[PDB]
DNA sequence: GTGAGTACTCAC
DNA sequence: GTGAGTACTCAC
């Protein structure tokens, strides 16, 4: 899996 | 996009060492660059900047092991994937991490570490839910019960969610993964 | 001495209740003790204070134990049960004082009060260095998994019971069902 | 079994 | 030649 | 605009009206302005920027308004009145910005703000002795006592005048029969 | 007299460097080596405290001042001492002169700066006399106003003393001074 | 005539 | 801008 | 020991 950020 | 804006504003303050201390809708507005009054004409109060920010985890994550169980079929994996999923979520966005932990939620109102509980709540469900399903799977069921096994599992995590809070983002989550593993992996006996 | 030790008290009495979760104030801390917001100043010469005694009494029991978990008991693994069973022991018995060993009650506090708890925590995944890497020590035969990944675990599994200990208003309390989650950590003395 | 209880 | 005052 | 100036007002008249005797706290000095004690704090970060501010403008009003006394006349004997009205009769137009020249409404204060009146009273003393070292220069004559000493005699007639002025309520008039005094001043010029 | 030292613990703060701030019956409780119960049992408030130390002012300066107008018998050498009783006395009881210049006095009752005012006004009636006598003991009343004079002199010797205080005692008052008189008899009329 | 001092 | 605290001082 | 000021805050 890849693990989301907010820091878009 | 003003009500998206705020909001990194805000989760990079909880990142910077002035996370510890309290927020207030005076310095946020400082470093977004305008007033108090180009913040209150949006949200209601602070409960709803948070409030938006709890969400994302929610959905980054409830959503995301439901897309592993859909995908993901073996049990090992999956009693893996959701670890990972957790310590790996953290390490990413420290500053989402302390609502997590619920330090920074020690300035707003209550009922936010109550809806953290419920997050809980759910993927430990969610973890009984990949337990249950290995009797199905693979004809037989753990020795150990799965309400103290999964629950078991979700002490090391907030163990380790609290570890990276304490040193301030140096006690890392995500290191050494493929050596913290098989320790628990030996729980699953 | 009792005047000391009688507000403490009342400052615990506050971490344990409803109230716990917001900022202690000096307004309201005189209201346990029914003095004046002025009385507590002539005790302590801040509010600071009042957090560092707390913090000395964790420190200076959980350790004072652990320095007698040794010198009573030389089970190599044996040990740990009696460590991982005093912090949570502490924990169970003492609600308010582990509201600090969290970390959610220095929150409204100085950073400075931190840094006690984590040479805390510093202090006894330390002690449980030794324990196990003693262990070779006692019969030609130790670990497979390095001794400090194993002592972080170990204590990481810990932070986690007593931080739902707190955020679920004190219900969920950490020696329920030790002995059942037991074979599991001591499962992973590899 | 001797658990030090702080408060009353 | 002319005293200031900051009250007027 | 409008309002970083009303602010400053009210802290004049409780300055010299009966309550400059006592300290301007904020909450006092907020019933005056008319505005909360928190409408205060948006424009000055603390009371100490207030005073500041109040300090500033007396820096200028003296210096500036010497600087053209020096221009328009230079004749050192005009020159050396005209300057010791300044002092007396800004003292006298402006009872409550005086308290603070004495330093006294500083007490209630920060030690720092004095050490801005302080400065103020040199450069001011310091003016007075290049005047006296110019005469000898427009006319070829000076004077017999040093020009330290004698500027330093001035000022001292100048800060006793003004320290007369507070102590009692601001009933004894600074620049109140000047043109008998200023004689008597003259004489020490020689 | 274990009265006498809490007054003398009240100069000797009141000379130091804190001066300029607020005496605390608190750190004036520390020096004298007690408790604020055991100040109160000499002194009602610390009003007293003050009176009576203004009290030795006033006797001090009064009994001198006097005791010159009968051995001096000199119009010009008689205030040629009673300036130098002042700014002499000044230098000599550094914390005393903020209870003149009304600096210490800034903290309590009005009523006490009244005290002072008082003595000023007595001081510049004695000085004012001598001013007067100058007629009856020469013939030749005086070329200018003898209130006028006396209050001139005054000025002069509560400027001395302000700047005394205003720069922590380092601009003595009796400083060259033998070079400063000259410039005081040079109105001597 | 001298100057009493006090701050003895 | 403000109603309402906010840790700590002061004279008694 | 305490009632009362003490400069300055924070969320709305």
């Amino acid at each position: 899996l890849d693990i989301p950020a907010f820091l878009r | 996009n003003r009500r998206e804006e705020i909001l990194q504003s805000l989760a990079l303050m909880l990142e910077s060492s002035d996370g510890s201390q309290r927020i207030t809708t005076a310095k946020l507005a400082a470093s977004v660059g305008v007033s108090e009054a180009a913040l209150y004409r949006h949200f209601p109060s602070k409960t709803r900047m948070f409030d938006s920010l709890i969400e994302f985890i929610e959905d980054s994550l409830i959503t995301r092991i439901n897309l592993i169980l859909k995908d993901e079929k073996d049990t090992t994996a999956r009693l893996r994937l959701i670890v990972l999923l957790l310590l790996g979520f953290g390490e990413r966005n420290p500053g989402l991490t302390r609502i997590l932990t619920g330090h920074a939620l020690m300035f707003e109102q209550d009922r936010l570490q109550g809806r953290i509980n419920q997050l809980f709540e759910r993927i430990e469900a969610q973890l009984r839910q990949v337990m249950r399903e290995k009797r199905m799977r693979e004809g037989e069921g753990y020795t150990t019960d799965e309400t103290l096994l999964a629950s078991q599992i979700l002490a090391f995590c907030e163990g380790m969610l609290s570890r990276f809070v304490r040193s301030e983002f140096k006690y890392r989550p995500t290191d050494d993964f493929d050596a913290r593993w098989p320790l628990i992996a030996a729980q699953l006996q």
